[PDB]
């Protein structure tokens, strides 16, 4: 999971 | 927004759609190419091809279970492009590049047409 | 094999599937949650959720145009997860995390359950 | 395009  | 994003989600979705295609699950159309038949999902075909997008948004054709392609279309070129739609992988070779580019132009798959043009230009 | 791969293909496919959902094109099922209705594509739901995969591979249920979820399921939690299925983006917030995790457990969306568990553990 |  990432900060888009 | 303040969303988080799962990097592998899109790839995992496409991998699962290809598994459904392999097992012939919920396929809703047959594409006929020079008497070679290919089962697929209308939505995946529309998501990948400007031609299928136009066909399946047409009020009469959206309801067809069989689509016949132009007789000039090569079944192998179509098969390679159908595999690309469901995997992101294109089996481009010296022996198939002309048929693949011609099929991609007809199907309106601009990114494929682009890489074929570049690979042909490198060989001249 | 000797394939080339188009990096953005899977993401472009999912973006187009979400555009078809927005325009209600070729959606083939209604998911009913506490009298809130959500139109979707069966194949995308199956590609994202172990529950929908099991439902739409069942010989009787594969033919249903309406699916009713368990009354304990929160419509907002479902809406957030449906958006995630079609975009890879999860709108996870302090005010919805419990409903989102409970819905993801029911839908069998293991990666979502995982990030909810981790976000809850960080707040304790 | 890349070599996967
Ligand atoms: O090269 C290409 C690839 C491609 C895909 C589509 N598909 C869609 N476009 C927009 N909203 C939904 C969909 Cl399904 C249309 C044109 C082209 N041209
Ligand atoms: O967490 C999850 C996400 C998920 C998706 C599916 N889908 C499929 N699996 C295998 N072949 C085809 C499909 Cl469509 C099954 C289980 C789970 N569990
Ligand atoms: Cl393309
Ligand atoms: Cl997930």
């Amino acid at each position: 999971w990432v900060i888009p | 927004d303040s969303c988080i994003q799962f990097t592998r989600h899109a790839s995992d979705v496409l991998l699962n759609l290809n598994r459904l295609r392999s097992r012939d699950i919920l396929t809703d159309v047959v594409i006929v190419v020079s008497r070679e038949q290919f089962r697929a999902h209308k939505t995946v075909l529309m998501a990948c091809s400007g031609l299928f997008y136009s066909i399946f948004t047409d009020q009469l054709k959206c309801n067809l279970s069989v689509i016949n392609l132009d007789p000039e279309i090569n079944p192998e070129g179509f098969c390679i492009l159908l595999d690309f739609m469901y995997t992101s992988r294109l089996n481009l070779r010296e022996g198939n590049i002309m048929a693949v580019m011609a099929t991609a132009m007809y199907l309106q798959m601009e990114h494929v047409v682009d890489t074929c043009r570049k690979f042909i230009k490198a060989s001249e």
